[PDB]
């Protein structure tokens, strides 16, 4: 049954998350506990995301598709406008009902984006990930720094070279 | 930072149990799966996320108990149980070796809704819920009036409770709105805002359920 399990997961996992990202296609990676941390006070700040962490792909898709709507420096910013992002980040929550999310699109696109059709909806800088004191640090498209925690060095490097390869990489099927 | 919806607010308890599961049960690592102590614990963890959050943002669920959930959790994903004893009787031999002091009482509101009533200790420079300990065959309403009489002085008189466990106690706090603010009360033992209190939590047992109790003020509401 051990292996009869870890199909279970991933079906399981991605149902669940379609139902908080309507436009998940592939989950291409789980890791079970994952804990964020904010940049801002020149310190980290223990965040209240603490779950499992998952990286998917997005069905981008159908042009035009709004970015719907859920309901000072601390709070997130959300991202409003077309549904033009690539690949999703999500820590399933244990703490508080609210997950944790993160839009992982590649530069590839950005550039792509930027010069040939300048509506840009909200502002987005090209993110960029690295190895740095037992965390994985995030660049976020709204300037937003974050950085995910996993007690394995092996699985810290694991999602970095994945995060790394999405955004380094043109939009793909695995 | 990307938009994701709400869910759990609108969707069935069958999908709502799936959720919970893929938070606090599915997604572990083999150890605490292939030990009946630690799912166990899971499910504990998972039934105060459902009646803390879940049932407060749904409201057409039902009231479950560590008792029934786990039989539902046990029935829908069948796949986490694996060995023969049923979780009733497994919660009880081996959960509950952790013998636990069920302690009753209540967080009490206002008509208007904008103030909650918490005491303080003699000994306790810290502030808490009519907070007493329990007795036998008594039931756990009848257990949480009489304690609000013993440290405030006012029954008030059931499924709408805020269970968690905090270092070998079992705290069942029930709510009840509408109580009158004008009143005094005072103890019959020898020996805030709401406002005031969500700005203050924020800079980092009342202290843990701050967000259940938001929940139950943004509900009302």
């Amino acid at each position: 049954s051990t292996e009869t399990l870890e199909i279970y997961r991933k079906a399981l996992n991605f149902n669940v998350i379609a139902r908080y990202d309507p436009k998940i296609k592939q989950l291409l990676f789980h890791t079970p506990h994952a804990t964020v941390y904010k940049w801002g006070d020149d310190n980290w700040n223990k965040l209240e995301y603490q779950g499992v962490l998952a990286i998917y792909l997005r069905d981008v898709g159908d042009k035009e598709a709004i970015l719907p709507e859920v309901s000072e420096a601390n709070t997130p910013h959300v991202l409003t406008g077309h549904d033009i992002y690539n690949y999703g980040l999500i820590i399933m929550n244990r703490i508080n009902p609210d997950n944790f999310s993160l839009a992982i699109a590649p530069n590839s696109v950005l550039n792509k984006r930027k010069l040939f059709a300048p509506n840009r909806e909200e502002e987005l800088e090209p993110m960029k990930v690295e190895v740095r004191d037992d965390l994985v640090m995030i660049k976020t498209l709204k300037k937003e720094v974050y950085g995910i925690w996993v007690h394995t060095p092996e699985d810290r490097q694991n999602i970095y070279e994945l995060i790394k390869y999405l955004l380094e990489n043109e939009p793909t099927d695995s | 930072s990307l938009p994701l919806l709400r869910p759990f607010e609108t969707v069935s308890l069958e999908n709502a149990v799936e959720d919970l599961v893929v938070r606090f049960i599915l997604n572990v690592p083999p150890e605490d799966l292939s030990t009946v102590e630690r799912v166990l614990f899971h499910f504990e963890e998972a039934s105060w996320f459902y009646t803390d959050f879940v049932k407060l943002m749904n409201p057409y669920l039902p009231n479950l108990s560590i008792k029934s959930f786990s039989k539902i959790v046990i029935d829908i994903c069948p796949l986490i149980w694996n060995w023969d004893i049923t979780p009733e009787n497994a919660l009880v031999k081996f959960s509950n070796y952790k013998k636990t002091i069920p302690v009753r009482g209540a967080a009490i509101f206002n008509d208007s809704l904008s103030k909650i009533l918490l005491l303080r200790g003699i000994n306790s420079k810290h502030w808490s819920f009519p907070r007493g300990k329990i007795g036998k065959d008594e039931d756990d309403v009848a257990c949480c009036i009489r304690e609000v009489k013993e440290e405030t002085g006012f029954d008030l008189t059931a499924d709408q409770y805020v269970e968690r466990n905090m270092n070998g106690k079992n705290f069942k706090i029930f709510l009840v709105k509408g109580v009158p603010e004008d009143f005094e009360f005072k103890p019959e033992h020898k020996n805030k805002d709401f406002k005031k209190l969500s700005k203050a939590i924020t800079k980092n047992l009342v202290n843990s359920m701050i967000r259940p109790l938001s929940l139950y003020v943004k509900n009302e509401k």
